[PDB]
């Protein structure tokens, strides 16, 4: 930096430093915060896919995949049946 | 809208996912409840958390002390030799 | 989004269903082979215990509290007026000790914290203990809110708004009948669902229907009143 | 929706709140656009407080056009605002919203009086003078006037013909599958 | 436009205290949209392969 | 019968000769008339014009002389070079957009929406259930405006 | 520290919150204005590669094009400020006393309110 | 709007398109074919070239129409007759002029 | 792409016309003043180069060009489908919406031409953008994503801004006492000021809204949206009850803030004291008839899936906006305070009705 003297004088390493440490004990609070408690708990994988979940959540989403599997069966067993019987019924 | 196109110009990596969705909700009658499948692959393919959920289970399984030592990998013969065994290639030798 | 959506739970339509109940006991049972550490933080599920009334208290005094410190936060304090020798001690106390902003917004929200602490706790005591187990929800609503808050209007705000604090109360519990104890827009049920018991044939259940299907048709008033043209 | 050994009877038309809410836009931009004309008709520069509404004490047709306007916007029963603010109630009874009804309610009768409050105002101690002057005389527009006749007479008597405009909202908002 | 560059004399502590501080409190502990994104080196990079 | 023919200076008043008063049809519902050219371009479109179309441009010029006056009725504090060049202005849109309904009328013929000459083999013959406009039409001059099958 | 989609998707809000914040002078907000359609612009970009989204992409430009139209906007009603006779910094444009403000001040244009 | 078949069959991909001609000439095909047939319950099976033609050349939210079209001229044509809607709609146009004064002292119910 | 199918622009000729047209004539008459007399010419009068053109001809080409719109609607062929690249729905219902806006549109500007008639206040800038307003503002209806609707709306925005910058401001009026003092009107100024502050906020919500929509589906789409939405509700795949309440909410705050209704009134206060009667007259129309009327349609029709979380803030809006109004309409004193208040009564009237509806 020409002059670089004249010109890091005022200024060296912050104007306020008090603040900027401050700012930067809250922004390493709050990331720390936010990634080791309060994003975990939303994505809830705590007990995702266990056998035995003790989370209302998870079992309420095991119930959905379970139920939508269970329909899925059961409407293509349905059309298959119904398939069969129309292929019969056209050749008479 | 879903356009359909990759970052170079190419074709989304959802196209065909979203292709099939589309075509089982016009052709089902109750399209909410018979495109289950169809439209969770789509969401799978878009959102990934699914790919999430098993790095979260694989990253506690890490934390925990059951792995030692991973086979080492023969590429020239595309085969796998255990980590016991010695091999030129080998780091420690 | 649902509000109280343990309570208004049908719990024969769940267990007919298979649906998860909310009300499933939620409590650990930590094995007597195990660990000391796992014995005591099997404790935890006291924290979970919905019967515990001390729990509970701690519970609603908390929500009252963290609904107190909202409301300093976004209007009570910005509406209030404070001295300006009192803003610039303050500010001298902030420039002369660290942290000086934590030990000031302890200062201001002290007295709205305490005060909604108080009101949940004795909120929660009041319906808990009474009013629970009245016939007319609707009218144990209403009376109930009134009362408390045309109280808590003349002691907090002023003696001289407890009209307009009962007004406010009676209004309130209507509003909590409505979307807190029922469920409007919180359907967990089909309009028209049922479930079938006895050992009936399919056809003595369609000859039924049918039957049902005939009376329905009274309900029409054309019909009923015999005043169809002759298709 | 019911029933009956697999068959469905909805009694039912889905399509309904829909129209009401476009009723009830259309019949308060029919009000607007009366009161609006009338004011457009007079002089602007007078109207610039809620007491200057003794200004509209003009001759009769502005009088009472005015009047009858401010009473509409209000909802008095036989006039045009109370079938939408009537219809609203009905479908929220439809509905089976009982609280809805009775926050409608409060804010009907607060507006109500709202609108009320102006026809004190009204009352001035001469008659006023609020006409634009060319030619040396006041300039009294004539399809502005009839623009307000027109108006003046739905709103009379809306009630008799809304069945059609009904019937016609209902047409357009059947369209949409929802 | 304010080419001497002096500015209104404002004092900020007085609403910073009053509600800034505490609205921003809240709003930091009850907000978060990330739903499941991984920071890197969550697991460890010879475990990605796609690249 | 009910429909001047396509190929005539009158054949661009069938626009108004509508079976039902909704505005377009159904994803997947039969076009009154055969399709010609489901896919069709700028220059096919311009190439199926027709003495319809022209009549449409026609009718346009012939009716934008009394609007182009009335709205120049309004006009004040111009000079005659400027009055005559609102005029002009004016009229040339009302005759462009005569070009933009004959342009319209002959995408329409093109994809059956209105009368291009042809019949399906086998028409599709509804039930009208609901009926509160064919007396009213048989007495009254509206017969004119609807289609019926 | 914080993963970007959590970080753009707070100092977007944070972003709003400063502009909100700092006193109510008319150049300053147009700045904050611009600084928050540039957030706007980073989170767009980030969700768009993160997606492969054309779209998200594209809205850069998008953005930028609505933001220099209305900083267009606001030099003209700054500019406009003069010929209205309007302080800038809108807090002098009323009598409301503010303890934000060290030097708020205001006189009827009199010299004595009594005579006799 | 996610219930509403007829909205969802409005959509499509960004490059897609409708060959009306096509598709509609091997629905009618189809149809007349079924019509043909002349059965309760359309059994597709029975039109095996045609009905493959009118897979491949409509799309399947046009079929999905179609066929809710066909159910309904079905259930209209076993219902109703042209003369027999006539005379009721004749009847019921008549009766409007009228009034429908309240039957006091009824019997059933 | 090898062939441009006639059915995805069919729809932009008839708007491109009235465009062109509008706008080549603007051009004339902003150098209608320029001509030139040639040395040879002669004059039979005097010529005034003092002008004060009557907007008259041009409110009348905008009811012609209306009508036309109207014709072209009323001929009108087709299938139901979006067009150009599902960026544009063409169905029964959003056509008639198309055509009740322009109707209610030519009528009111039929009253303006009587009123403009009776009397000149107006310069021809006001009306063209009316003019402006009046072609872009009924394509909302025809809007088939977030992100067009989106667009049409910004400009639609910048058009009402242009009305309110072209807003008389002096009169010639019969006081001659401050011909040698200054008075000093904000007016005009707080009618712009709060006029672009509402339109920032709301912008920059909605993209944001428009960018989390894309994130949480691939499109922005409303069938998509929508089946996406329930699809999720089904399989329970997607349950991160924190972003959709805050993708619902920044979209409500953003029309909340861009409508100016009860909890965000004030603004609106000050825009209506600060308009001309006129634009009051055509912006009240606009408001109720497009704006509003889009904003019921989000939670009626196209976000129809996320009911499940609009209901409850529709209803703390509505509550929180009766409760803080009930004494502030009694507080007012002016004529224009008076129309605003009783828009933003009918708002919260209708929004009531709207929950019913979406219950
Ligand atoms: C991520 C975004 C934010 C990043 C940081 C900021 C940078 C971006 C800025 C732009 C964004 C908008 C900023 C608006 C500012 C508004 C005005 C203002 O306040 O600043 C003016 C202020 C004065 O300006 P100045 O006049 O120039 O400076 C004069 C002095 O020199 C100044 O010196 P000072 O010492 O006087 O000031 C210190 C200042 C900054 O604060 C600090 O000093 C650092 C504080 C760090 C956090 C400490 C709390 C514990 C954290 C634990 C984290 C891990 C939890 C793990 C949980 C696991 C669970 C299993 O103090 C405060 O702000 C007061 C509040 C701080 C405590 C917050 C407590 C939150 C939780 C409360 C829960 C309820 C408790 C109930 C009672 C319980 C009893 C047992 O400016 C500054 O000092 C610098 C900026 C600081 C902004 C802080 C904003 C509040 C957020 C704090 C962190 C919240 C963490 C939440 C998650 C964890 C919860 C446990
Ligand atoms: C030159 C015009 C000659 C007209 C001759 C009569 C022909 C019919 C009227 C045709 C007018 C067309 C052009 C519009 C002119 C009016 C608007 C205007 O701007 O005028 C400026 C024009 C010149 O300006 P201006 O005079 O200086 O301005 C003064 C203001 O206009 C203020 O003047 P105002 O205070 O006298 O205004 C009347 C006032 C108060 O006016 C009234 O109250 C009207 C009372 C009518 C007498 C019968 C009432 C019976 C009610 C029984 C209960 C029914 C319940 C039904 C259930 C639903 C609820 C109704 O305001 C209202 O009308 C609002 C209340 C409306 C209540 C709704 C009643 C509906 C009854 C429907 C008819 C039932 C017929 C049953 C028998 C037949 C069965 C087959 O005004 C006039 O020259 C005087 C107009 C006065 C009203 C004229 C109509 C009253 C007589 C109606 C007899 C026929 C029955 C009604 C049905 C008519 C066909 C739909
Ligand atoms: C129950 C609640 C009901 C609420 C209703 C709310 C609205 C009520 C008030 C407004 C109603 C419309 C009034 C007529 C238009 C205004 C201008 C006018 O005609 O007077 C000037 C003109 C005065 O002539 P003048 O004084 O000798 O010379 C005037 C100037 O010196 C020289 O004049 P100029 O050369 O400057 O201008 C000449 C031109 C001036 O007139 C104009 O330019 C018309 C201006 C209005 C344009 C918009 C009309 C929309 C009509 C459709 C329904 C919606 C109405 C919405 C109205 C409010 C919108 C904000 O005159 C005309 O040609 C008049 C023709 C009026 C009929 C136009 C019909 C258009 C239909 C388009 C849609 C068709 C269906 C499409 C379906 C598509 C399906 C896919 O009028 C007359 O000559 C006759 C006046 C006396 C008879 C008036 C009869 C009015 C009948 C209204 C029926 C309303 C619908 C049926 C009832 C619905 C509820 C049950
Ligand atoms: C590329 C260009 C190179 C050439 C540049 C010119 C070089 C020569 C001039 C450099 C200094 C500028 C002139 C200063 C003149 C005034 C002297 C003075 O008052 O003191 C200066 C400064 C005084 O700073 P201060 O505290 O007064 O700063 C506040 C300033 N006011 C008062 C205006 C608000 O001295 C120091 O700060 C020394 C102690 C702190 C040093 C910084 C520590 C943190 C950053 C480095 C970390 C290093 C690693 C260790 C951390 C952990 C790592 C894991
Ligand atoms: C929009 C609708 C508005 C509705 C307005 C509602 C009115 C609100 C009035 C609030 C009054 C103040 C709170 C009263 C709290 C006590 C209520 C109670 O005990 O009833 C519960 C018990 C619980 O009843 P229950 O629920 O077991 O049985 C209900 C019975 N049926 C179904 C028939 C309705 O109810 C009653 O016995 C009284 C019911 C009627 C309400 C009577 C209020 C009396 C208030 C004055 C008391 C005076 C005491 C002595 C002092 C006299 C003066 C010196
Ligand atoms: C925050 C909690 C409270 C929320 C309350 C929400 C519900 C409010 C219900 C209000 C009902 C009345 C609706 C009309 C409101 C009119 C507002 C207005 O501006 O009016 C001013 C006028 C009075 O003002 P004025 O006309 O005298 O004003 C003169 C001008 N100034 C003031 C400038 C000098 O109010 C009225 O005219 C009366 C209104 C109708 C009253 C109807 C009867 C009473 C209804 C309530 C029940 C009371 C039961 C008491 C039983 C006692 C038994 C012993
Ligand atoms: C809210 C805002 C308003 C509404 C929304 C705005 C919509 C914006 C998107 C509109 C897209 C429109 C795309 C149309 C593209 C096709 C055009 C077409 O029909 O071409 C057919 C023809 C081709 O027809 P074709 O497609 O049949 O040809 C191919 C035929 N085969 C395949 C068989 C070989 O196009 C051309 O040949 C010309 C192409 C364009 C050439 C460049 C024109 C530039 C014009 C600049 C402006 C001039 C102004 C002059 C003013 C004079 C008076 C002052
Ligand atoms: C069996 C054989 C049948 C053969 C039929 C052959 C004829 C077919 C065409 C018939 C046309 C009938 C008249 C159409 C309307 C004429 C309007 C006119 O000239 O008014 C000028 C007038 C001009 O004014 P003016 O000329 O009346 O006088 C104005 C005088 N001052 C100003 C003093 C009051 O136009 C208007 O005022 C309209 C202004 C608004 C714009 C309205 C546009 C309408 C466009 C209509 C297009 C044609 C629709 C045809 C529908 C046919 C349906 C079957
Ligand atoms: C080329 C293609 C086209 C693109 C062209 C791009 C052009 C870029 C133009 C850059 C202009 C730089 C000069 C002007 C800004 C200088 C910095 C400044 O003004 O600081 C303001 C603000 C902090 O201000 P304050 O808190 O008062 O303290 C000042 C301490 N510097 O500043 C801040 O907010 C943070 C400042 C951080 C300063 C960091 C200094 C680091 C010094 C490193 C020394 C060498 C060792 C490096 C080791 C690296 C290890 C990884």
């Amino acid at each position: 930096v020409y002059q670089g003297f004249k010109v890091l004088r005022r200024n060296p390493t912050f104007y306020n430093p008090r603040s900027a440490g401050m700012v930067a004990l809250s922004y390493f609070a709050y990331s720390y915060y936010v990634n080791k408690y309060y994003k975990p708990q939303n994505s809830n994988f705590e007990e995702y896919n266990s056998s035995h979940p003790h989370n209302h959540d998870e079992k309420v989403r095991q119930y959905h995949e379970k139920t939508n599997q269970a329909i899925r069966d059961a409407v293509l067993e349905k059309r298959a049946e119904h398939d069969q019987r129309l292929r019969e019924e056209a050749k008479l | 809208s879903y356009s359909g196109y990759s970052l170079n110009g190419g074709v989304h990596p959802c196209l065909p996912f979203y292709e099939r969705m589309l075509q089982c909700a016009k052709s089902e009658a109750l399209p909410i409840k018979m495109c289950t499948a169809q439209t969770e692959d789509y969401l799978e393919c878009h959102h990934r958390k699914k790919q999430y959920a098993l790095n979260y289970a694989i990253k506690k399984e890490l934390n925990n002390i059951r792995i030692v030592a991973l086979p080492r990998y023969d590429e020239e013969n595309d085969t796998f030799v255990p980590f016991s065994q010695a091999t030129a290639d080998h780091i420690f030798q | 989004m649902e509000l109280n959506s343990s309570a208004k739970e049908d719990s024969h339509y769940v267990g007919v269903l298979g649906y998860p109940s909310q009300h499933d006991p939620h409590t650990l049972h930590p094995k007597k082979h195990d660990s000391t550490f796992t014995k005591v933080y099997a404790c935890r599920d006291m924290l979970w215990d919905h019967h515990w009334e001390v729990r509970n208290t701690l519970y609603a005094g908390f929500k009252g509290a963290l609904l107190g410190v909202a409301y300093a936060s976004g209007f009570g304090l910005i509406s209030k007026t404070v001295p300006s020798i009192v803003l610039k001690k303050m500010f001298r106390f902030v420039r002369n000790n660290n942290f000086g902003h934590i030990r000031i917004m302890q200062d201001l929200l002290t007295p709205y914290a305490l005060t909604g602490f108080g009101l949940g706790s004795v909120y929660y005591l009041y319906q808990h203990n009474v009013w629970e187990n009245r016939s007319n929800k609707w009218l144990a609503e209403v009376l109930s809110n009134a009362l408390f808050f045309q109280v808590a209007t003349a002691v907090c705000v002023n003696p001289g708004f407890h009209i307009y604090g009962m007004v406010g109360g009676i209004l309130f519990g209507t509003l909590k009948y409505a979307f807190y104890n029922s469920s409007f827009f919180q359907e967990k049920e089909s309009i028209g669902s049922y479930t079938t018991f006895g050992d009936l044939s399919e056809e003595e259940r369609k000859k039924q229907e049918y039957k049902d299907y005939i009376q329905f048709l009274g309900n029409y008033h054309k019909v009923r009143n015999g005043q169809l043209v002759d298709l | 929706m019911s029933i009956f050994s697999n068959i469905w009877i909805n009694n039912d038309l889905n399509s309904y709140g829909l129209s009401i809410l476009l009723l009830n836009i259309i019949n308060y931009l029919i009000v607007f656009m009366l009161i609006l004309s009338v004011i457009l008709l007079t002089n602007l520069s007078k109207f610039k407080s809620l007491n200057q509404f003794k200004e509209f004490n003009s001759y009769n047709f502005i009088l009472y056009s005015l009047i009858f306007s401010l009473l509409s916007m209000a909802g008095i029963p036989p006039l045009l605002g109370f079938t939408g603010k009537f219809l609203a109630i009905l479908y929220s009874s439809f509905k089976s919203q009982y609280l809805l009804i009775l926050f409608m309610t409060i804010l009907n009768i607060f507006g109500m009086y709202f609108y009320i409050q102006n026809l004190r105002f009204v009352v001035k101690k001469n008659k006023s003078s609020i006409l634009n002057y060319k030619n040396y005389y006041v300039n009294i527009n004539y399809s502005i006037t009839l623009n307000i006749i027109l108006l003046n007479f739905f709103n009379f008597f809306g009630i008799l013909f809304l069945s059609d405009l009904i019937i016609i909202l209902n047409y357009i908002s059947s369209y949409i599958y929802i | 436009l304010n080419i001497d560059g002096l500015h209104l004399k404002y004092n900020h502590n007085i609403n910073n205290v009053l509600y800034y501080t505490p609205s921003l409190v809240l709003f930091l502990i009850f907000f978060n949209i990330d739903y499941f994104s991984e920071l890197e080196l969550f697991l460890p990079l010879e475990l990605s392969f796609i690249d | 019968s009910q429909t001047f023919a396509h190929d005539s200076f009158l054949g661009g008043l069938n626009l108004f000769k509508r079976r039902d008063p909704r505005f377009v049809l159904d994803q997947g519902e039969r076009p009154p008339y055969p399709i010609i050219n489901s896919n069709s371009s700028f220059v096919d479109v311009l190439s199926n014009f027709n003495k319809a179309d022209f009549g449409l441009v026609l009718f346009s010029a012939a009716i934008g002389f009394p609007l182009s006056r009335w709205v120049l009725k309004g006009l004040t504090f111009s000079s005659l070079n400027y009055r005559r060049g609102l005029f002009s202005s004016v009229y040339g849109g009302v005759i462009l957009w005569g070009l933009v309904l004959g342009f319209n009328n002959s995408y329409y013929r093109l994809n059956g929406f209105v009368d291009n000459g042809l019949v399906w083999k086998r028409k599709e013959r509804k039930l009208n259930k609901y009926d509160f406009t064919s007396e009213f039409e048989d007495n009254s001059f509206f017969k004119k405006l609807r289609i019926r099958d | 520290m914080l993963t970007w989609i959590s970080f753009w998707s707070l100092i977007f809000w944070l972003i709003l919150i400063i502009l909100v914040l700092k006193p109510k002078n008319f150049i300053s907000i147009l700045f904050m204005s611009e600084l928050t359609w540039l957030a706007l612009y980073c989170l767009s970009l980030l969700f768009g590669a993160i997606y492969c989204d054309i779209t998200l992409l594209s809205i850069s430009f998008f953005i930028l094009g609505v933001a220099g139209l209305e900083f267009s906007f606001g030099i003209l009603i700054a500019i406009l400020y003069k010929n209205l006779n309007e302080s800038l910094n809108t807090d002098l444009n009323n009598n409301n006393n503010n303890q934000n403000i060290f030097d708020k001040n205001f006189k009827t244009p009199l010299e004595k309110i009594n005579w006799q | 709007m996610e219930f509403s078949n007829a909205l969802l069959s409005q959509t499509k991909l960004p490059g897609q398109q409708y060959d009306y001609k096509r598709c509609f000439q091997a629905s009618n095909t189809h149809f007349e074919c079924l019509d043909s047939i002349r059965d309760a319950y359309d059994n597709h099976h029975k039109c095996p070239q045609t009905y493959q033609a009118w897979q491949s050349s409509c799309d399947v939210g046009i079929r999905r129409y179609q066929m809710d079209n066909r159910e309904q001229q079905k259930k209209d044509q076993l219902l109703y007759s042209k003369e027999q809607l006539k005379n009721y709609n004749a009847a019921k146009n008549k009766e409007a002029y009228g009034i429908t004064a309240p039957k006091n002292l009824s019997f059933a119910f | 792409l090898l062939r441009l199918l006639v059915s995805e622009y069919i729809f932009f000729l008839p708007v491109f016309t009235n465009l062109f047209i509008y706008w080549h004539i603007f051009f004339k008459n902003n150098i209608n003043l320029v001509n030139k007399k040639n040395n040879w010419d002669k004059s039979i009068s005097v010529k005034n180069i003092i002008i004060k053109q009557n907007p008259s001809f041009i409110i009348r080409l905008n009811l012609l060009l209306n009508s036309l719109m109207v014709l072209y609607l009323i001929t009108f062929n087709g299938y139901s489908s979006t067009f150009w690249w599902s960026h544009f729905k063409l169905n029964n219902y959003s056509l008639y919406m198309y055509l009740l806006v322009i109707i209610f549109n030519n009528y009111f500007l039929y009253i303006t031409e009587k009123h403009i008639k009776i009397l000149n206040n107006y310069s021809i800038d006001y009306f063209f953008s009316i003019i402006n307003i009046t072609l872009f503002i009924p394509m909302i209806f025809l809007s088939n994503t977030l992100f067009t609707f989106f667009f049409l709306i910004e400009l639609v925005s910048c058009a009402i801004f242009y009305k309110f910058i072209v807003s008389k401001i002096s009169f010639k009026n019969s006081n001659y006492k401050d011909n040698y003092f200054s008075i000093f009107s904000k007016n005009y100024l707080n009618v712009l000021f709060y006029q672009y502050w509402s339109s920032f906020f709301s912008s920059v919500m909605i993209v944001f809204c428009i960018i989390y929509l894309f994130s949480l589906t691939g499109s922005t789409e409303w069938s998509i949206i929508n089946f996406i939405v329930a699809s999720n509700n089904q399989i329970n795949y997607y349950t991160n009850n924190i972003t959709l309440l805050f993708i619902c909410l920044t979209l409500i705050i953003g029309f909340i803030i861009k409508l100016g209704i009860a909890p965000i009134q004030l603004y609106k206060i000050e825009i209506y004291k600060g308009l001309p009667f006129l634009s009051i007259f055509f912006y009240t129309t606009f408001y109720f008839l497009i704006f509003f009327l889009f904003f019921s349609l989000l939670f009626i029709y196209y976000l129809s899936a996320l009911n499940n979380f609009f209901w409850i803030i529709l209803l703390i809006i509505s509550i929180i906006g009766i409760f803080y109004i009930i004494s502030i309409i009694f507080d007012i004193n002016l004529f224009k305070a008076f129309l605003a208040y009783s828009t933003i009564i009918n708002s919260i009237s209708f929004i009531l009705l709207i929950i019913a509806i979406i219950f």
